[PDB]
């Protein structure tokens, strides 16, 4: 399994992957991934549990949040593997990434329906079911409520900071996770789901398929943040209320832990990861 | 302590706070529905339709929703 950037996929790849991803939902697996995640979203909080977002977690829940759902994608088409969005590189609307052929572009600016690519609501192919704002049809305002995507330089100056994750291990946490999180500094992950706007911006962001491409990306800088720190590891490492550590278990699953998350290698690789 | 309450007319729609998904100390709702807020360590807050864009109030989060609803109904969370 080759996780690929998004820009240096073929076009058969981009047949495969849409294809899979409109069977998810046709079946009704891929709505129940967006529930999981609202649930998650809104029950983390910085004073209480935290699991999968504001807290250490954020890293290897969402790795293996990813990890069930590129085994949903491969149960459907077996060659297809999630590709990751570098918004520091690709970083227009003009990015292919938007094309028609992938996943369309931005909404209109009325009512910010997306309008072309295989996900339009117009094709009947991609209702909004699990929802809050009560509209049913897909939408984005790319780069409307917030100007520009992260830059390379931004990425590197959260990827150079040495600790994982510090107390409080929250949302106000100093940190590389906090910060690649974006509650705290420059605002790396946070500012791009603001910047898609949409669904992507609300607690129900898997509604667009852009989420998973969005959160390969975040699940590579982690990489990378390893390879930078060979000595650095995930915290906290026992005792913690409210927190997961490293060897407890995280929900929904029960059955894994940060440990068993922390090396990509066992499960994929990347196209290109820079050596340390 | 919790915020003040609020009631007022926003872009046409009714949105109230009260001091009172997670164990979350304050309440909001358009147009009698509840929308789900949070509050971070810093004292910003959130609403689950922008739940990656802190605002400094709970009338804040509520206003940013409806911005983002465009009009249309909330549904109960
Ligand atoms: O966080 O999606
Ligand atoms: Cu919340
Ligand atoms: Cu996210
Ligand atoms: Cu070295």
């Amino acid at each position: 399994t080759v996780r690929k950037n998004q820009a240096t996929l073929t076009a058969d790849e981009k047949r495969r992957f849409v294809a899979a991803v409109l069977e998810l939902k046709r079946s009704g697996r891929y709505d129940e991934f967006v529930r999981t995640h609202n649930e998650f979203i809104m029950s983390d909080t910085d004073s209480g549990e935290r699991t999968g977002h504001r807290s250490p977690s954020f890293l290897p829940w969402h790795r293996r949040f990813l990890l069930d759902f590129e085994q949903a994608l491969q149960s459907v088409d077996s060659s297809v593997t999630l590709p990751y969005w570098d918004w520091s590189a690709d970083r227009t609307v003009r990015a292919s990434l938007w094309a028609p052929d992938f996943l369309g572009g931005t909404g209109r600016s009325t009512d910010g329906r997306v309008m072309d690519g295989p996900f339009a609501a117009s094709t009947g192919n991609w209702p909004i079911n699990v929802r809050v704002d009560s509209r049913t049809y897909l939408r984005r305002s790319l780069g409307g409520s917030v100007a520009e995507l992260p830059t390379r330089a931004e990425v590197e100056s959260v990827l150079a900071i040495s600790a994982y994750d510090l107390p409080p291990y929250n949302s106000a946490s100093e940190g590389f996770r906090n910060h690649l999180e974006g509650w705290r500094g420059v605002n790396l992950h946070n500012r791009v789901h603001v910047w898609v706007g949409g669904q992507m911006a609300t607690g129900v962001s898997p509604n667009d398929p852009v989420f998973w491409l969005h959160h390969a990306y975040v699940d590579k800088l982690w990489a990378e943040w390893q390879r930078r720190h060979p000595d650095s590891a995930y915290v906290p490492t026992g005792g913690t209320p409210d927190v997961v550590d490293l060897n407890e278990t995280m929900k929904p699953w029960n059955t894994v832990r940060p440990a068993d998350l922390l090396d990509h290698t066992a499960y994929y690789t990347f196209d290109a990861l820079e050596h340390h | 302590a919790a915020p003040e309450s609020f009631d007022e007319v926003y872009k046409g729609r009714r949105i109230q706070g009260r001091p009172a998904e997670h164990g979350g100390g304050y309440e909001v709702f358009v147009d009698g529905v509840q929308l789900h807020v949070m509050r971070n360590a810093d004292g910003s807050w959130i609403s689950v339709v922008s739940h990656y864009d802190p605002v400094p109030t709970p009338r804040a989060a509520a206003r940013a929703a409806v911005d983002e609803l465009q009009g249309a109904p909330l549904l109960p969370f």
